[PDB]
């Protein structure tokens, strides 16, 4: 699995695409066109959520040691 | 990847052609009238003669494959894949 900053990337992409889906669809209304709950949904999740059997509690571990970097804190 | 790497090479970044897409509808719309097909035309113009022009894809495979034999066999591939995928 992807690291935070890969996963925050991919989860930009995939916003910038929705957005370019509904840019087209408010074609007729550019500099007027608001964003859809879905977005506003979206961007939420990725403020609140910015990215961060044995193995897997391992890994959720290590992310949950992860998010003491004053780096990441910062961006 | 392909266009992108032309952009880089180029200089140019690659998502300017949907931001002047949009900046040429936003200009035509405030003056207060909805883009004609005409519209349209002209702006895929002004892309294909400023930012993306028509050879960027066969000057990569020209670059890609120097030697005749391989630039014609991947061509045709790509032909006859083209064919299939469009038709699918």
């Amino acid at each position: 699995r992807e690291n935070w900053h890969e996963e925050v990337l991919r989860q930009l992409q995939q916003g910038l695409a929705k957005c370019y889906s509904v840019a087209f669809e408010k074609s007729g209304a550019v500099s007027d066109a608001k964003i859809t709950p879905h977005t506003l949904n979206f961007v939420k999740k990725l403020v609140s959520t910015f990215g961060v059997s044995a193995a897997s509690e391992s890994l959720a571990r290590r992310a949950q040691a992860t998010a003491q970097d004053p780096v990441f804190q910062k961006l | 990847e392909i266009y992108k790497q032309r952009c880089a090479k180029k200089g140019i970044e690659h998502d300017n052609p949907i931001s002047r897409y949009y900046d040429r509808l936003a200009t035509v719309q405030a003056r207060g009238t909805q883009a004609s097909h005409q519209v349209l035309r002209d702006i895929l113009k002004e892309v294909q003669s400023n930012m993306v022009p028509r050879s960027m894809l066969k000057e990569w495979a020209l670059h890609t494959f120097p030697n005749a034999t391989d630039y014609w066999t991947f061509r045709k591939m790509f032909t006859i894949q083209l064919a299939l995928i469009g038709f699918a």
